[PDB]
RNA sequence: GCUUGAGUCUCGUAGAGGGGGGUAGAAUUCCAGGUGUAGCGGUGAAAUGCGUAGAGAUCUGGAGGAAUACCGGUGGCGAAGGCGGCCCCCUGGACGAAGACUGACGCUCAGGUGCGAAAGCGUGGGGAGCAAACAGGAUUAGAUACCCUGGUAGUCCACGCCGUAAACGAUGUCGACUUGGAGGUUGUGCCCUUGAGGCGUGGCUUCCGGAGCUAACGCGUUAAGUCGACCGCCUGGGGAG
RNA sequence: UUUUUUUUUUUUUUUUUUUU
């Protein structure tokens, strides 16, 4: 989660830790999770994005 | 490819988000990728396949 | 099909012959072959042979006529000790007068009219319509 | 459950003539010397039900394979007996 | 004989201490006729986290064929020992021999 | 009582259900080393100590110190002490001599007794607690390093041994767990013994209260010639303290010496 | 006399293990002291603490409480329930097989036997983080309130009377059923294994196919159309649990 | 799968016969 920036002139190169753990770890989590009932919903969505 | 000289040769499989990529890439037998699948576990848990960037 | 001997014999001739078959062949039983035997004589299959004649396969041509079922009108009607033995006169006499059953007694299986012109009773296997 | 020094010594004993090492004399001499070692070691682990329901079910069949053998038999189980005990 | 895949972590620099404290590991082993297929000295090797401050440890790996009496010794034999950053314990499906 | 063997009392068919009813336990005769406690309170000569009645102590044990630490041992016996609820046994060493020792629960086989410097961490007499690992159980220490068992008896106040605590300064106990002593003290392992005979009621009275003493049964309640209180009729109804004392809380000590308690967190 | 229903050996093969054991790892409280000065939480709008007796945080030194974060799944097991890391022991079930040995020792059950989600009884406690009650500040047509800091119980349970309700093919016992054909998976027989599996083929599972049966949705053979061994429930409102 | 911008609004009586 350690990335660093070179010359920096504010470079932005910082960008590429949305592929899962800057970014995708709210799934779960946010004030509060969900607590009751995302378990079959993981897999309920599997079949919404069938196109 | 079930023990510990062939998987320090098989870290193409590890996509930049650190984890290890479904197959649909290459296309693997189900014998061979559930090997490797456990011969990945034992260099895990003994960090001889150290697992991304930072450890 | 052990629970009931020998029912299967009439439930075979409904499934395979609503099921598009000319054909059925099953393992062979006490009852079953004459069973085959008197079907064929009146005529309601068109054959029925048997086979391996040292423990043989019973084994009957059914009568595939519009696709339908021509026993889709039989009932099996005595069961595991409620058995149904009737009298000479008591026997079936079905459909306003054009018939039939299928019985035994003794003197064999036979169907209910050749039983009352013998004057007997009998155990009533099936409603053949 | 037990060794080859007691199980070759119960086909030698309670057999007939050639293979008759799982027959019904032979089979029920093994079930009883079997229990018979497992109540000596049985005694250990202190919660060792996992282990039970097999010593239990062996000898609920050596109990059921004699009400068999005397209907079957009346020669086979009445000599049986006075080798084994078992009636119980 | 259950083959167990044992990583054990020493303290980094007592490169004088451990030559001769594998032999006081070893000698756990040969008393249960117990036999070591590979044995291996990783080093004075980095850490994947801050774990007894020194950042690096003294890593062995072994596989032995040694029964299940002497494992909760070694396990001891580990842990009251102050030198012992952390221990762990993988078993069968066969036997490693080849070195790491 | 959930523990075995847990002797239950009888049925209702008698006022006395309870006490307890365990076989096993007395023997006689009084073995040749013992010793009794003396007469009534006779201080000279106002009697503090209230109620009295002071009968029949009777007999105490006489063993304390119990250094005995290297020369190994084996059991006869276990008994009662009715002066601590204890599971007290009888310890014969093998260089030829019997003593009485504040046992565990079942340490009888006739076992391995032994203990020591570095020598044995097994069953084990007095044994220092800085040769030997971490554990939840404990018993006797010496309450002081050289005075004598703070625990005489096996009674469930497991005193516990920390690892690395501020230079050898162990243990993790009931009413202040900075107590803050050095594991130059000794252990003997382990605190239940006899559970059973103070996990329930022995009486409403039996025999420990009634056959040789008095309790404390009143204070408060009856004739003002004592207490602050209260006038007659039934009614009292005042403010009414343990004077010059207090009660319910207030804390009493100042200075002394040790007085090593360092954070007492209280309630 | 057999068809071998039924088992015990022989021989193999793995997972989120029925019960005791060993126990790997983020945050973060609040302290010994290492500091920057006034501002940190909280909201439809903010509040009661708080701030020249310095709002956190952030290092370094320490004292406590002990989830399973994932090769973790586009999944795995199981009688239900119901566990998420791995291991030592008691070693459930199984169940892929050269066979050996006996020939129905069988299926399926009521009263009972065990098990028993919610909850009370515990008897002594293990006493994080959150949050019913607890305790208020607040939004006040009354809040007897939901916030927001603070808050236990629930976490779980040695051990045991536990009935019990939403654990529905609105549905057991099952063998015969052989138009089937299509996937999702598991183990496996045979191939110059030039191979994405070709020819096969049971198990675990789902897809959803005629003759019939037939309202309307369509269900279309293992499914309600035949054939059946029962331990059953089924006596109409409202009388009731 | 965060869905409190105020809570309440009295009984009637509509009602084009009938077999098909």
């Amino acid at each position: 989660i350690k990335v660093r920036e070179n010359e920096p002139f504010d470079v932005a190169l910082r960008r590429f830790k949305r592929s899962c753990e800057k970014a995708g770890v709210l799934a779960e989590v946010r004030r509060r999770e969900f607590y009751e009932k995302p378990t079959t919903e993981r897999k309920r969505a599997k079949a919404s994005a069938v196109k | 490819e079930i023990d510990y000289k062939d998987i320090a040769t098989l870290k193409n499989y590890i996509t930049e988000s650190g984890k290890i990529v479904p197959s649909r890439i290459t296309g693997t037998r189900a014998k061979y990728q559930r090997q490797l699948a456990r011969a990945i576990k034992r260099a895990r848990y003994l960090s001889l396949l150290p697992y991304t960037d930072r450890h | 099909s052990m629970q009931d001997p020998i029912a299967d014999m009439l439930t075979r001739i409904r499934n395979g012959q609503a099921a598009n078959k000319a054909a059925v062949t099953m393992p062979s039983s006490k009852l079953k072959v004459a069973i085959a035997n008197v079907l064929k004589e009146e005529g309601f299959i068109e054959d029925f042979k048997v086979e391996g004649d040292t423990k043989p396969e019973l084994e009957l041509t059914l009568k595939y006529f519009q696709g339908k079922a021509v026993v889709e009108s039989i009932q099996r009607v005595s069961r595991p000790g409620l058995r149904i033995y009737k009298r000479k006169d008591e026997l079936p006499k079905v459909m306003a007068g054009l018939g039939i059953a299928v019985v035994s007694t003794s003197k064999g299986v036979m169907t209910d009219r050749a039983a009352r012109q013998a004057g007997l009773g009998g155990e009533i296997i099936c409603y053949v319509a | 459950s037990l060794s080859t020094e007691a199980t070759a010594k119960i086909v030698s004993e309670f057999g007939r003539d050639a293979n008759d090492t799982g027959s019904t004399e032979v089979q029920v001499a093994l079930l009883t010397a079997q229990i018979n070692h497992l109540q000596g070691h049985f005694a250990e682990h202190k919660k060792d039900h996992h282990s039970r329901r097999g010593l239990l079910r062996m000898v609920s069949q050596r109990r059921k394979l004699l009400d068999y053998l005397k209907r079957k038999d009346v020669a086979r189980y009445t000599r049986l007996i006075e080798r084994l005990g078992l009636r119980r | 004989m259950r083959h167990y895949e044992i990583v054990f972590m020493v303290h980094p620099d007592q490169s004088e201490q451990v030559p001769g404290m594998i032999e006081r590991y070893t000698a756990a082993i040969t008393g249960a006729e117990g036999k070591i297929h590979r044995l291996e000295d990783w080093g004075r090797r980095q850490l994947a986290y801050p774990i007894n401050k020194l950042h690096k440890a003294h890593y062995v790996l072994m596989n032995v064929e040694a029964p299940q009496e002497v494992i909760d010794e070694l396990e001891t034999t580990f842990r009251f020992n102050d030198a012992v950053i952390r221990s762990m314990v993988m078993r069968t499906k066969h036997a490693v021999t080849e070195a790491s | 009582v959930k523990c075995k063997p847990t002797s239950p009392g009888r049925r209702h068919v008698v006022k006395v259900v309870n006490p307890e009813l365990h076989k096993g336990k007395p023997f006689a005769p009084l073995l040749e080393k013992n010793s009794k406690s003396g007469g009534r309170n006779n201080n000279g000569r106002i009697t503090t100590r209230h109620i009295g009645g002071g009968h029949k102590q009777a007999y105490r044990i006489v063993d304390f110190k119990r250094n005995k630490d290297g020369i190994p041992a084996v059991v006869e016996r276990l008994e009662y002490d009715p002066n601590r609820s204890a599971n007290i046994a009888l310890v014969l060493y093998k260089d030829g001599e019997r003593r009485y020792i504040l046992a565990p629960k079942g340490l009888k086989a006739g076992d391995q007794i032994q203990s020591g410097v570095d020598a044995a961490i097994k069953p084990g007499n007095t044994l220092p607690m800085r040769n030997i690992p971490v554990g939840s159980t404990v018993h006797n220490v010496e309450m002081k390093p050289g005075k004598g068992g703070q625990l005489a008896r096996s009674a469930g106040t497991y005193v516990q041994i920390v690892a690395r605590d501020g230079a050898y300064v162990t243990l993790r106990l009931r009413s202040g767990e900075m107590r803050k002593v050095e594991a130059d003290c000794r252990a003997t392992l382990g605190e239940v013994g006899n559970a059973e005979h103070m996990l329930r009621v022995l009486g409403k009275a039996g025999a420990a209260r009634w056959r040789g003493v008095r309790p404390t049964v009143r204070g408060t309640a009856m004739n003002p010639v004592d207490h602050p209180h209260g006038g007659g009729e039934g009614r009292n109804f005042g403010k009414h303290p343990v004077t010059p004392w207090g009660v319910q809380t207030k804390g009493k000590k100042t200075r002394s010496n040790k007085r090593t308690d360092k954070f007492i967190v209280r309630r």
